[PDB]
RNA sequence: AAGCUCGUAUCAGUUUUAUGAGGUAAAGCGAAUGAUUAGAGGUUCCGGGGUCGAAAUGACCUUGACCUAUUCUCAAACUUUAAAUAUGUAAGAAGUCCUUGUUACUUAAUUGAACGUGGACAUUUGAAUGAAGAGCUUUUAGUGGGCCAUUUUUGGUAAGC
RNA sequence: GAGAACAGAAAUCUCCAGUAGAACAAAAGGGUAAAAGCCCCCUUGAUUUUGAUUUUCAGUGUGAAUACAAACCAUGAAAGU
RNA sequence: GGUUGCGGCCAUAUCUACCAGAAAGCACCGUUUCCCGUCCGAUCAACUGUAGUUAAGCUGGUAAGAGCCUGACCGAGUAGUGUAGUGGGUGACCAUACGCGAAACUCAGGUGCUGCAAUCU
């Protein structure tokens, strides 16, 4: 055998084509990751200001 | 210093001085650190630590918290106020101490708002215990003991300031077992050695043991108590009527001054020289230049 | 035994020398870099012609050596043992390597060290001679016989400079005749205008006068 | 001037550097016992040296540094055995001293076949008042140029007091 | 064989500094950072707890969450032809508030300022930033500056 | 190939502006490590010799080692310094600011932290240039021997290697 | 470097200088000085339960690590780790 | 202004040698009964602020000092480098065109700035 073993030639090339995409950026993003003490109260304090919207809107 | 010691260009430009309070040895960075730094989710929550900081022969007592910009003092309590409460000899010592950190103690819990809520014990029997959480009310304040670089040994004075602040409501976490009065050989407190600790015991219970197998010495020292006749067994009192001072007025008295700023400014730039100019540089090394040539 | 200076002529791989991960190699056919009467004091030797390389490319230790001998064996000859002052301005750090010896599985090619050259730039100085201006074109001529040792264009030149010194001959004679320049070995030692007034002065007495 | 520039002596440091372990030491450490009244400290050998028949960690020799009054006392009783004669050397250019006697029943020991002799290295240690800026924990720091133990400066001490002689030029 | 470790190829980039070597200073744990702050990362080779990898050394983040002693920083890590995100764990030590931000604050508030400034004095506003322009017109006084006429010189040796 | 949701809303193998990271090129060795030519000057409970001797903790010449201040030359696996090209993030409505709900998390403390109600500001709403728009999904082909030029570059004396 | 009986180039004792020129099982490179090194004392977090992450990467597995949550603990006056 | 306690930045602050330091505060210093630690009250603990001293620590000043820091009509528009040509040269290598642009070095200026709280002729 002996048969070359890598190169990166046109690889860019090839990646450039659909173009090297942007991240897709949103707001609210995902809370995945944080810490589980502030999630979990965090939870509440949301829970907590939709009834404080909905006894207040009455 | 010596010939073959003077250290070369090499070892100069080489160098890493360190922190200006570690070569002034004033502050243990590895501990300031752990003691300094808050929790990250507590974001700008401050943390409180309490510096006990002897002298030669006066007290400090100083609840810090600490910024980029420097570190910013709550209030503070030195010994060497405690003669308004009625202390004017032995400021340097564990009774003192306890005496300067209930001093501490009240004037920040004064100044904040706790003061009627978190007395602390109040009758100071010397028992081991640390003030609680009042129920449905705010929680005691709570700050930490920063020993600065002093040992950690049992019964050692850093630790009067600690039972004191503690006792004067202050939330300072803490252990017994560098309270005199811990037994090595068990794992018991005999709170009654730490109560007369806390009032002078130890050093009253000196006098009585000099008065009668030494009067030369104790010419030399309690020589205030003789000149005042405060004796041995009155000193008891005296702190125990203390606190009561203490707790009564915590405000701080500030010392009424006399003279200024302005005044102590002039005086002491009276006594400071002040840096040549580089023109006068140039004059000195021109005369030495003129004088050392020419046959000397 | 030695493969011919072409092969490593040009200058083609990094600076390998001998190393801590190198080890192994000889020793060089150079070794005395400086002849003839090399105690001599600044200002006996006036003059200085270099030996400059044209060319960015290597020189071998056994050519150095060789130019080396060939010039001061002359130099000497002529105008005498103690009459000049020759630098070697160039030393073979460089490791060169030697592959030594269809077949097989499986070829693995790194050099043992086959000996050493120094690499030189264009217009850097290979020899360095000082002697008095009379000794000139004997100087000259022993430069132009060292020249056909080493591969590739090389030029002689007369040094603006006096001696092996980093001052013109008439900036050398202000600080010379000024106080500024005293004997140390073969070179000199200049008066700092900077440092401990004390010492200064210890040194240079000669200063401090502000006159001829 | 000098008021609080004294020549106080440190310490005091008796040696008996005996070459092996077990009894033999612990009757050299007996007899420092009884000569500093305090309870001695041993050494370990560093390395094995083979040749002086020593092993890394064989506990080697023998001390105790001695400090105050009960310094003068040993120093005096061994500056006996010296005849009050000391020599230039002996005298560190950092401004301390120190002397060797065989016999240490030569100061006052009896003998006491059950224990035998040892020689012993005496080390006295000067510094003057104020040197613990050098020793204690917060804001340590070296002592000025004018106030240090020099070598000249011990032995102009050391003839004063005790009449003894220097005597090597 | 090849090697590719955690940290391979990190010598000279988590090399401490020079004569910056030792404890960190109090002020980098003195920071506050909280969600949606905008950090540098630079790994600090004194501390190997909460270390990043080599990659993230130099790359800018946001950070999405604060526990302890660290700062969840979220980056954006291209693989192959798109852009993935990352979120990488920090000790406080490594992370560094990032000044790309402030200038574009130091302008925004300027332009409120600006605009309140203006538009209450009247209109003709002018916000939006302009890219270096051409010079324009001038006279160059020739009075006392009269041109030096210099010219191209010979070849010298001086070695 | 199929389209699908939309339509100047975003979009960019580019510049600029602000702010990061980097340790190559160069440079440096009278800076650290390492290597290296040459002299000059100091030094001793003291490397070898020699001379005076009945011995020097002698006295001298000697040659080494050392030490200081100089000198020629160096590095892929050395370095204080440190480019060019390349490289991260930012340049607004998901912005900025005011008022003040929720919470079981946090603080001594409605202190914080996160999410909001309500409220002020939209002519250049916050650089340049461009845009046959932008976003999005499924599904499947061939391919998975590569070779060449210039520049950086490893092994090799070299090679159409 | 200057000192101390036997003691010698090397035993043990002392003071001075010493930015790390040492040490940290091993390869090398990083890192570390009231330590991360040396001595000491107390211990078993080299434990429990399940998720998130980073490297390699297909963003699979494996190895390795990082930062949390919920336990139960160890050390320390304490912050803490 | 001085000093202390806690600091931030961590040499313009460190290094060598000298000189000066009122007041206060530091300090060095006295003691060994008590908690406590050592072979050694040296360090660490404790009592006295009494018995003594600015000697040193500390702070300031001095020096064609060393080091450090800053700047640039320094080195130098040099080296290096992005880009171009069917430019030069046997080559090695080099000029030119449109851009970016160092380093040691040379000279010069400088030798801690400052946060909180207390205290002080
Ligand atoms: C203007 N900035 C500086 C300029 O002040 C000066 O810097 C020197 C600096 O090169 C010297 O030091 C330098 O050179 C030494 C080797 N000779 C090693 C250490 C290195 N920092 C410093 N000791 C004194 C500064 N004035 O020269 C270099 C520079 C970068 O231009
Ligand atoms: C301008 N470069 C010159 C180039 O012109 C050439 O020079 C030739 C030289 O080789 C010829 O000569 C040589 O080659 C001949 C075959 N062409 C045979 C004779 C031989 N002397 C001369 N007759 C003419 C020169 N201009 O080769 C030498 C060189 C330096 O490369
Ligand atoms: C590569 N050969 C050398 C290269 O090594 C270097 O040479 C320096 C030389 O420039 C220095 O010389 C210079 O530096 C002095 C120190 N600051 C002051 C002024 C000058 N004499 C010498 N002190 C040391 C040589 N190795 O720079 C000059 C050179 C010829 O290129
Ligand atoms: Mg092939
Ligand atoms: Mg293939
Ligand atoms: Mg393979
Ligand atoms: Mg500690
Ligand atoms: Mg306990
Ligand atoms: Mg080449
Ligand atoms: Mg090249
Ligand atoms: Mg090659
Ligand atoms: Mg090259
Ligand atoms: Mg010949
Ligand atoms: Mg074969
Ligand atoms: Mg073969
Ligand atoms: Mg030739
Ligand atoms: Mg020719
Ligand atoms: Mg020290
Ligand atoms: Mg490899
Ligand atoms: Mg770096
Ligand atoms: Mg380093
Ligand atoms: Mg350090
Ligand atoms: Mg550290
Ligand atoms: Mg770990
Ligand atoms: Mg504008
Ligand atoms: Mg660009
Ligand atoms: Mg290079
Ligand atoms: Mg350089
Ligand atoms: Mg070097
Ligand atoms: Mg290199
Ligand atoms: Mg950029
Ligand atoms: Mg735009
Ligand atoms: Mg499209
Ligand atoms: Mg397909
Ligand atoms: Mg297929
Ligand atoms: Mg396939
Ligand atoms: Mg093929
Ligand atoms: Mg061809
Ligand atoms: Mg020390
Ligand atoms: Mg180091
Ligand atoms: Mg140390
Ligand atoms: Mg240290
Ligand atoms: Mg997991
Ligand atoms: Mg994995
Ligand atoms: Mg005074
Ligand atoms: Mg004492
Ligand atoms: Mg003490
Ligand atoms: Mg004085
Ligand atoms: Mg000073
Ligand atoms: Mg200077
Ligand atoms: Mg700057
Ligand atoms: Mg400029
Ligand atoms: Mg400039
Ligand atoms: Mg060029
Ligand atoms: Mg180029
Ligand atoms: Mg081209
Ligand atoms: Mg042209
Ligand atoms: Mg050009
Ligand atoms: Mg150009
Ligand atoms: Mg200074």
């Amino acid at each position: 055998a002996k048969s070359k073993n890598h190169t990166a030639h046109n690889q860019t090339r090839k990646a450039h084509r659909n173009g090297i995409k942007k991240p897709k950026t949103y707001k609210y993003p995902s809370l995945k990751g944080v810490d589980p003490k502030f999630r979990r109260n965090h939870k509440h304090a949301l829970h907590g200001t939709a009834k404080a919207l909905a006894a207040a809107k009455k | 210093a010596f010939q073959k010691d003077a250290k070369s260009s090499a070892y100069s430009s080489r160098f890493q001085t360190p922190f200006r309070r570690r070569r002034e040895g004033k502050t243990d960075y590895y501990q300031r650190k752990r003691l300094v730094t808050q929790h990250k989710a507590k974001y700008n929550t401050p943390k409180y630590r309490l510096v006990v900081r002897f002298t030669n022969k006066d007290i400090i007592c100083q609840i810090i918290s600490s910024t980029i910009t420097g570190d910013v003092v709550l209030a503070a309590a030195y010994s060497h106020e405690l003669p308004r409460y009625g202390i004017t000899h032995g400021l340097t010592n564990w009774a003192a101490a306890y005496a300067t950190g209930l001093l501490i103690a009240r004037r920040t819990l004064q100044k904040l708002g706790l003061d009627e809520t978190y007395k602390g014990v109040e009758e100071v029997e010397g028992e081991y215990e640390l003030t609680e959480a009042v129920e449905d009310g705010p929680r005691p304040f709570k700050v930490f003991l920063d020993i600065g670089l002093q040992r950690t040994t049992t019964g050692a004075r850093v630790f009067g300031a600690l039972k004191g602040a503690s006792d004067g409501g202050l939330y300072v976490p803490h252990s017994e077992n560098r309270f005199p009065g811990w037994d090595f050989e068990t794992e018991e407190i005999d709170p009654e050695l730490l109560r007369s600790y806390i009032f002078g015991g130890h050093v009253s219970q000196y006098m009585e043991e000099l008065a009668d197998d030494d009067e030369e010495r104790f010419s030399e020292l309690f020589k205030g108590y003789l000149a005042d006749d405060i004796d041995a067994d009155s000193l008891e009192d005296i702190y125990t009527s203390a606190h009561e001072a203490i707790r009564a007025d915590p405000a701080f008295k500030p010392t009424e001054k006399k003279f200024t700023k302005e005044q102590y400014a002039a005086e002491s730039k009276k006594y400071r020289q002040t840096k040549l100019s580089k023109e006068e540089r140039a004059a000195r090394v021109a005369a030495k230049i003129a004088a050392l040539a020419g046959q000397q | 035994a030695r493969r011919p200076a072409r092969c490593y002529r040009y200058q083609k791989n990094k600076p390998y020398p001998k190393s801590r991960y190198n080890r192994a190699v000889p020793d060089s056919k150079i070794r005395i870099y400086d002849l003839g009467k090399k105690k001599a004091t600044v200002d006996e030797f006036p003059l200085c012609v270099h030996l400059v390389s044209n060319e960015l490319e290597q020189l071998s230790s056994e050519a150095l050596e060789a130019a080396r001998i060939c010039a001061n064996k002359y130099m000497t000859t002529v105008s005498g043992r103690d009459a000049f002052h020759l630098r070697v301005r160039v030393h073979p750090f460089h490791v060169l390597r030697i592959n030594k010896m269809l077949q097989q599985g499986m070829r693995g090619a790194w050099g043992k060290p086959h000996g050493l050259a120094a690499r030189v730039d264009i217009g850097q100085i290979i020899f360095s001679v000082r002697t008095k201006d009379s000794n000139k074109d004997v100087v000259v001529e022993g430069l132009r016989r060292a020249r056909y040792k080493f591969p590739g264009q090389q030029k002689i030149i007369l040094s603006k400079k006096w001696g092996f010194t980093n001052l013109d001959r008439p900036e050398y004679l202000k600080k010379r005749e000024a106080g500024e320049v005293k004997d140390d070995g073969a070179f000199v030692k200049f008066l700092s205008k900077k440092g401990s007034l004390e010492n200064n002065i210890r040194e240079f007495p000669e200063y401090f006068a502000a006159q001829a | 001037q000098n008021p609080m520039r004294d020549l106080k002596i440190e310490k005091l440091v008796l040696n008996i550097s005996v070459g092996e372990s077990g009894d033999r030491l612990t009757r050299a450490s007996k007899v420092l016992e009884q000569l500093s009244g305090q309870t001695p400290v041993q050494s370990k050998a560093r390395y094995t040296v083979r040749t002086f028949g020593i092993r890394r960690n064989e506990k080697i020799a023998v001390h105790v540094t001695v400090r105050g009054p009960k310094a003068e006392e040993i120093l005096e009783r061994g500056l006996k055995v010296k005849e009050y004669q000391l020599r230039d050397r002996n005298f560190s250019a950092t401004g301390n001293f120190g002397f060797g006697i065989d016999e240490h029943i030569d100061l006052g020991i009896k003998y006491d076949p059950s224990i035998g002799i040892f020689g012993m290295d005496f080390y006295v240690v000067m510094n003057r008042p104020g040197a613990r800026v050098t020793r204690r924990k917060r804001c340590k720091g070296t002592v000025g140029n004018s106030h240090k133990t020099t070598k000249e400066d011990t032995v102009s001490w050391f003839k004063q007091k005790y009449d003894a002689d220097v005597l090597d030029k | 064989g090849k090697s590719h470790g955690y940290r391979s190829r990190t010598r000279y980039m988590f090399q401490r500094d020079f004569r910056k070597h030792g404890a960190v200073h109090l002020s980098t744990y003195l920071k506050v950072y909280k969600v949606g702050d905008i950090v540098d990362i630079k790994a600090n080779g004194s501390i190997q707890k909460g270390m990043p990898h080599k990659f993230y050394q130099g790359k800018t983040g946001v950070v999405y969450n604060v526990t302890k002693s660290s700062v969840g920083v979220i980056i954006n890590k291209m693989v192959g032809n798109r852009y993935l995100e990352k979120r990488l764990n920090l000790r406080v030590e490594h992370i560094k508030h990032s000044k790309c931000r402030q200038e574009f604050l130091e302008r925004v508030k300027a332009n409120a300022a600006k605009r309140a400034e203006a538009k209450a004095q009247g209109v003709a506003v002018q916000l939006k930033r302009q890219p270096a322009q051409p010079r324009e017109s001038r006279i160059v006084s020739t009075e006392g500056n009269v041109p030096q006429t210099l010219a191209p010189v010979p070849y010298e040796t001086f070695i």
